[PDB]
Protein backbone atom coordinates (compact mmCIF):
# COMPACT_ATOMS: atom_id res chain seq x y z
CA UNK A 1 0.00 0.00 0.00
CA UNK A 2 3.02 2.32 0.77
CA UNK A 3 4.33 1.81 -2.86
CA UNK A 4 0.83 2.54 -4.35
CA UNK A 5 0.59 5.64 -2.14
CA UNK A 6 3.80 7.00 -3.78
CA UNK A 7 2.71 6.05 -7.40
CA UNK A 8 -0.89 7.43 -7.12
CA UNK A 9 0.13 10.73 -5.41
CA UNK A 10 3.49 11.26 -7.25
CA UNK A 11 4.98 9.64 -10.39
CA UNK A 12 7.75 8.03 -8.25
CA UNK A 13 7.91 4.14 -8.30
CA UNK A 14 10.66 3.39 -5.68
CA UNK A 15 10.03 -0.37 -5.95
CA UNK A 16 13.70 -1.30 -5.16
CA UNK A 17 13.00 -4.99 -6.06
CA UNK A 18 10.65 -5.73 -9.05
CA UNK A 19 7.37 -6.37 -7.10
CA UNK A 20 4.92 -3.50 -7.77
CA UNK A 21 2.17 -4.00 -10.40
CA UNK A 22 3.24 -0.90 -12.50
CA UNK A 23 6.83 -0.99 -13.89
CA UNK A 24 8.84 1.89 -15.50
CA UNK A 25 10.65 0.84 -18.74
CA UNK A 26 13.78 2.92 -19.53
CA UNK A 27 12.47 3.68 -23.06
CA UNK A 28 14.31 7.04 -22.84
CA UNK A 29 17.40 5.36 -24.41
CA UNK A 30 15.64 4.99 -27.83
CA UNK A 31 12.98 7.78 -27.58
CA UNK A 32 14.63 11.06 -26.30
CA UNK A 33 14.94 14.58 -27.94
CA UNK A 34 12.44 13.14 -30.51
CA UNK A 35 9.80 11.06 -28.61
CA UNK A 36 9.72 8.74 -31.66
CA UNK A 37 7.27 6.32 -29.90
CA UNK A 38 5.47 9.06 -27.89
CA UNK A 39 6.61 6.45 -25.36
CA UNK A 40 5.02 8.12 -22.31
CA UNK A 41 1.48 7.19 -23.58
CA UNK A 42 2.70 3.89 -25.21
CA UNK A 43 5.46 1.78 -23.48
CA UNK A 44 7.33 4.00 -20.92
CA UNK A 45 5.06 3.30 -17.87
CA UNK A 46 3.57 -0.18 -18.63
CA UNK A 47 1.70 -2.81 -16.47
CA UNK A 48 2.63 -6.32 -15.01
CA UNK A 49 -0.02 -9.14 -14.88
CA UNK A 50 1.10 -11.77 -12.24
CA UNK A 51 1.95 -8.98 -9.70
CA UNK A 52 -1.65 -7.60 -9.42
CA UNK A 53 -3.06 -8.04 -5.84
CA UNK A 54 -6.42 -9.71 -6.92
CA UNK A 55 -8.47 -7.27 -4.76
CA UNK A 56 -7.29 -4.25 -6.85
CA UNK A 57 -7.93 -6.01 -10.25
CA UNK A 58 -11.11 -3.83 -10.78
CA UNK A 59 -9.04 -0.63 -10.24
CA UNK A 60 -5.92 -2.21 -11.90
CA UNK A 61 -6.17 -0.24 -15.20
CA UNK A 62 -7.07 3.05 -13.44
CA UNK A 63 -3.97 2.94 -11.14
CA UNK A 64 -1.60 3.05 -14.17
CA UNK A 65 -3.51 5.90 -15.81
CA UNK A 66 -3.64 7.67 -12.39
CA UNK A 67 0.13 7.89 -12.15
CA UNK A 68 1.22 8.15 -15.80
CA UNK A 69 -0.79 11.38 -16.17
CA UNK A 70 1.22 12.84 -13.22
CA UNK A 71 4.53 12.30 -15.05
CA UNK A 72 3.73 14.27 -18.26
CA UNK A 73 3.38 17.41 -16.08
CA UNK A 74 6.16 16.24 -13.63
CA UNK A 75 8.32 15.87 -16.82
CA UNK A 76 7.77 19.49 -18.07
CA UNK A 77 8.76 21.29 -14.84
CA UNK A 78 5.30 22.73 -13.98
CA UNK A 79 4.99 21.76 -10.24
CA UNK A 80 2.25 19.10 -9.75
CA UNK A 81 1.31 18.47 -6.07
CA UNK A 82 -1.63 16.39 -4.71
CA UNK A 83 -3.78 18.70 -2.48
CA UNK A 84 -3.66 16.12 0.38
CA UNK A 85 -1.92 12.71 0.51
CA UNK A 86 -4.34 10.31 2.29
CA UNK A 87 -2.92 7.07 3.77
CA UNK A 88 -4.47 3.66 2.75
CA UNK A 89 -4.82 0.44 4.90
CA UNK A 90 -6.00 -3.12 3.89
CA UNK A 91 -9.46 -3.87 5.21
CA UNK A 92 -12.10 -6.59 4.70
CA UNK A 93 -15.88 -5.97 4.16
CA UNK A 94 -15.14 -2.16 3.69
CA UNK A 95 -13.67 -0.99 0.30
CA UNK A 96 -12.75 2.58 1.43
CA UNK A 97 -9.55 2.33 -0.68
CA UNK A 98 -11.88 2.31 -3.82
CA UNK A 99 -13.24 5.90 -3.11
CA UNK A 100 -9.65 7.23 -2.41
CA UNK A 101 -8.16 5.77 -5.65
CA UNK A 102 -11.01 7.63 -7.41
CA UNK A 103 -10.49 10.90 -5.47
CA UNK A 104 -6.81 10.87 -6.59
CA UNK A 105 -7.51 9.63 -10.18
CA UNK A 106 -9.95 12.53 -10.79
CA UNK A 107 -7.45 15.21 -9.60
CA UNK A 108 -4.77 13.64 -11.90
CA UNK A 109 -6.83 13.88 -15.13
CA UNK A 110 -8.29 17.27 -14.11
CA UNK A 111 -4.80 18.89 -13.54
CA UNK A 112 -3.31 17.59 -16.84
CA UNK A 113 -6.39 18.65 -18.89
CA UNK A 114 -6.54 22.15 -17.30
CA UNK A 115 -2.79 22.78 -17.88
CA UNK A 116 -3.12 21.47 -21.50
CA UNK A 117 -6.19 23.61 -22.34
CA UNK A 118 -4.52 26.83 -20.98
CA UNK A 119 -0.70 26.12 -21.19
CA UNK A 120 0.25 24.28 -24.45
CA UNK A 121 -3.34 25.48 -25.36
CA UNK A 122 -4.65 22.76 -27.71
CA UNK A 123 -7.82 24.58 -28.87
CA UNK A 124 -5.81 27.32 -30.73
CA UNK A 125 -3.13 24.96 -32.22
CA UNK A 126 -6.01 22.75 -33.56
CA UNK A 127 -7.57 25.80 -35.39
CA UNK A 128 -4.22 26.99 -36.83
CA UNK A 129 -3.78 23.44 -38.25
CA UNK B 1 -36.78 -20.90 -8.26
CA UNK B 2 -36.16 -24.49 -7.00
CA UNK B 3 -32.71 -26.09 -7.56
CA UNK B 4 -34.01 -28.57 -10.19
CA UNK B 5 -37.25 -29.39 -8.22
CA UNK B 6 -35.28 -29.26 -4.91
CA UNK B 7 -36.44 -25.76 -3.71
CA UNK B 8 -35.12 -24.65 -0.29
CA UNK B 9 -38.36 -23.61 1.48
CA UNK B 10 -36.10 -23.06 4.60
CA UNK B 11 -34.10 -20.14 3.01
CA UNK B 12 -36.01 -19.10 -0.18
CA UNK B 13 -39.52 -20.02 1.13
CA UNK B 14 -39.84 -19.95 -2.68
CA UNK B 15 -40.74 -16.27 -1.93
CA UNK B 16 -37.28 -14.76 -2.38
CA UNK B 17 -36.45 -17.57 -4.75
CA UNK B 18 -37.67 -15.15 -7.46
CA UNK B 19 -37.03 -11.77 -5.75
CA UNK B 20 -33.34 -12.50 -5.04
CA UNK B 21 -32.94 -13.54 -8.71
CA UNK B 22 -34.53 -10.21 -9.89
CA UNK B 23 -32.56 -7.75 -7.63
CA UNK B 24 -29.30 -9.44 -8.59
CA UNK B 25 -29.87 -8.90 -12.37
CA UNK B 26 -31.13 -5.25 -12.02
CA UNK B 27 -28.29 -3.91 -9.81
CA UNK B 28 -25.80 -5.72 -12.12
CA UNK B 29 -27.55 -4.06 -15.16
CA UNK B 30 -27.75 -0.44 -13.85
CA UNK B 31 -24.22 -0.68 -12.37
CA UNK B 32 -23.10 -2.44 -15.61
CA UNK B 33 -24.48 0.54 -17.57
CA UNK B 34 -22.72 3.15 -15.35
CA UNK B 35 -22.22 4.41 -11.76
CA UNK B 36 -25.41 6.48 -11.04
CA UNK B 37 -25.28 9.06 -8.16
CA UNK B 38 -27.96 7.19 -6.09
CA UNK B 39 -26.01 3.83 -6.13
CA UNK B 40 -22.69 4.34 -8.09
CA UNK B 41 -21.51 0.66 -7.16
CA UNK B 42 -20.51 0.70 -3.39
CA UNK B 43 -21.13 4.52 -3.09
CA UNK B 44 -24.45 3.62 -1.28
CA UNK B 45 -23.93 4.81 2.40
CA UNK B 46 -23.74 2.35 5.42
CA UNK B 47 -26.32 -0.24 4.14
CA UNK B 48 -26.44 -2.59 7.18
CA UNK B 49 -25.06 -5.98 5.99
CA UNK B 50 -27.90 -7.67 7.98
CA UNK B 51 -28.62 -11.12 6.30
Amino acid sequence: FEVLEKWIYRGIIHDPYSEFMVEEHELRKERIQEDYNDKYWDQRYTIVQQQIPSFLQKMADKILSTGKYLNVVRECGHDVTCPVAKEIIYTLKERAYVEQIEKAFNYASKVLLDFLMEEKELVAHLRSI
Amino acid sequence: ISKEVEDCVPVFLKHIAHDIYVCGKTINLLKLCCPRHYLCWSDVPVPRISV
